[PDB]
């Protein structure tokens, strides 16, 4: 399986616009990485991760997105907050896994990369899985908004401010997560 | 990290000006609106005024009659306060917050404002009356004495007892803001009153403002 | 514009417990509200937006909730650090408005504080002013009363008074409050009383003494 393709990939989608991958036929070894002790965060819901890739799914999802260190947490079953409402959302019945690294030298800049977007502004929460590119003007105020920014009329997406000289809390920090479904179809991904 | 440094606060006469000013970075400054919020002398935050990202909006709290005037240079990441015929209830420490309707101020050690009193008195050291124990008012064997330093200004003064040797028992008293436009406080302590005779108590009164420095011995009152 | 209220402007607790905070608006703003913490000297720092959203880096236990005019902050388990005074904010119009604020304090069983009063010094006297200090020691909760009597004249508009902060040890408060009158009118009498009113007090306390005496 090509997960090199995914963690040592080159560029990565700021978390409003993050990536899923498909992963199917071929076979994965989980424990190189878990054991690999090369990631700052690698917490599995679920399934055990010690040495249980004796399983077959019908099909291999891998969500990849850059935050900072202080939404970490927030990549959670059941968690709440700016990126769980407004970014990505996982559900309560979570059967997979999450990880997470400090990327802090590739992805700050001096002077601050203003490169990585998150959405701050939405009229609702984010279902299981939603994505939402709408760069619709937020309306906070009475008056309606009519795609012009202006007086309580904000744009959603606002810039990340990397600089590399912050405190860990506010570095950038590459995720991926990765879920296992199994439907009522011919399971090809096995270990 | 959303860096917000505010500079330019000081002693001003009523009927003066002042021109505050507010370094930004660690964020896009053209993105955002900017607000300027004033906190009175314990008395919570009040909006004043708001700017757009291009400066062709600019908002202010009615209360101010047109005296304040909001500004910003974007090139220099910079946002800008012009207070005109300073009163002086405008005396707080005004915080510039990056604004989208929502607030964002300064990250910290970085953002912690900038201190305006605008006051017509001159600096003027304090002087220190002692506050003496009596063997009447008593309490327990325990006896309270302290220090009265009155008509100050600006703010503030530091108090110790004994160049620092006694801690245990000190209430130093925040300071009030007595109608002669003059500062006040005092500073307590308390100890046991058996040994009164024995102990030594000097209170070290420090006023920075006015190169003053006063120690005061605190004897009990033996009419 | 636009009225906040909150409530109950002052509230204590302990450790471990579970707080919340109430925020009315004078008319409807949708969810467009946000919460502030704000600890003594420091500057504001935003704890939620949305009415429920948690600003990354605040910690879980800060949750928020309502709509329309109605808001309430919840933290789950207090912990030592959340000690402070709590804002809201509405971003719906301008001016922009703040509730008043509430300080969350720390319980304690109360406390009755230790009274003592001091005459004016020889020098104040001299100087042309006299002040009459009276001393409110470790006492809780921070609500409590002083009154002047001179003579048994009760006195009004001529006291100050100001408290510390809750202390970082035994949480208990220490009050002073001046009493300023001239040379003259200090001169002009004998009894000098101090009546504090306190909840850890059973019937007022009176401490006074005589000009001149001792
Ligand atoms: C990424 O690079 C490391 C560097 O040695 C390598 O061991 C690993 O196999 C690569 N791929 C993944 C998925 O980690």
């Amino acid at each position: 399986c090509p997960f090199g393709e995914v963690f040592n990939a080159t560029r990565f989608a700021s978390v409003y616009a993050w990536n899923r991958k498909r992963i199917s036929n071929c076979v994965a070894d989980y424990s190189v990485l878990y054991n690999s002790a090369s990631f700052s965060t690698f917490k599995c819901y679920g399934v055990s991760p010690t040495k249980l890739n004796d399983l077959c799914f019908t099909n291999v999802y891998a969500d990849s997105f850059v935050i900072r260190g202080d939404e970490v947490r927030q990549i959670a079953p059941g968690q709440t907050g700016k990126i769980a409402d407004y970014n990505y959302k996982l559900p309560d019945d979570f059967t997979g896994c999450v990880i997470a690294w400090n990327s802090n030298n590739l992805d700050s800049k001096v002077g601050g990369n203003y490169n990585y977007l998150y959405r701050l502004f939405r009229k609702s929460n984010l279902k299981p899985f939603e994505r939402d590119i709408s760069t619709e003007i937020y309306q906070a105020g009475s008056t309606p908004c009519n795609g012009v920014e202006g007086f309580n009329c904000y744009f959603p997406l606002q810039s990340y401010g990397f600089q590399p000289t912050n405190g860990v809390g506010y570095q950038p920090y590459r995720v991926v997560v990765l879920s296992f479904e199994l439907l009522h179809a011919p399971a090809t991904v096995c270990g | 990290e959303v860096q917000l440094v505010e500079s330019g606060g000081g002693l001003v006469q009523p009927g003066g000006s002042l021109r505050l000013s507010c370094a930004a970075s660690g964020f896009t400054f053209s993105s955002y609106w900017m607000s300027w919020v004033r906190q009175a002398p314990g008395k919570g935050l009040e909006w004043v005024a708001n700017i757009k990202q291009d400066a062709s909006e600019k908002y202010y709290l009615d209360s101010l009659k047109g005296r304040f005037t909001i500004s910003r240079d974007n090139a220099k990441n910079s946002l800008y306060l012009q207070m005109n015929s300073l009163r002086a209830e405008d005396t707080a420490v005004y915080y510039c917050a990056r604004d989208l309707g929502i607030l964002w101020f300064g990250d910290y050690p970085w953002g912690q404002g900038t201190l305006v009193t605008v006051s017509s008195a001159s600096t003027k050291g304090p002087s220190v009356f002692p506050l003496a124990p009596s063997s009447k008012s008593t309490s327990g064997g325990t006896a309270a004495l302290g220090c009265l330093v009155k008509d100050y200004f600006p703010e503030p003064v530091t108090v110790s007892w004994n160049s620092g040797a006694l801690t245990s028992g000190v209430h130093t008293f925040p300071a009030v803001l007595q109608s002669s436009g003059l500062y006040s406080l005092s500073s307590v302590v308390t100890v046991p009153s058996s040994s009164l005779g024995t102990q030594t108590y000097i209170c070290n009164v420090n006023h920075k403002p006015s190169n003053t420095k006063v120690d005061k011995k605190v004897e009990p009152k033996s009419c | 514009d636009i009225q906040m209220t909150q409530s109950p402007s002052s509230l204590s607790a302990s450790v471990g417990d579970r707080v919340t905070i109430t925020c009315r608006a004078s008319q409807g703003i949708s969810n467009s509200l946000a919460w502030y913490q704000q600890k003594p000297g420091k500057a504001p720092k935003l704890l939620l937006y949305a009415a429920s959203t948690l600003e990354s880096g605040v910690p879980s236990r800060f949750s928020g909730s309502g709509s329309g005019t109605d808001f309430t902050l919840t933290i789950s388990s207090l912990q030592p650090e959340d000690f402070a005074t709590y804002y809201c904010q509405q971003f719906y119009s301008t001016p922009r408005t703040f509730g008043q604020g509430t300080k969350v304090e720390i319980k304690r069983t109360v406390a009755a504080p230790s009274v003592f009063i001091f005459p004016p010094s020889d020098e104040q006297l001299k100087s042309g002013t006299a002040s009459v200090v009276c001393l409110l020691n470790n006492f809780y909760p921070r609500e409590a009363k002083v009154q002047w009597k001179v003579d048994n004249a009760l006195q009004s508009g001529n006291s100050q008074e100001s408290v510390t902060e809750q202390d970082s040890k035994d949480s208990t408060y220490s009050l002073s409050s001046t009493l300023t009158l001239s040379k003259a009118d200090y001169e002009k009498h004998k009894v000098y009383a101090c009546e504090v009113t306190h909840q850890g007090l059973s019937s007022p306390v009176t401490k006074s003494f005589n000009r001149g005496e001792c």
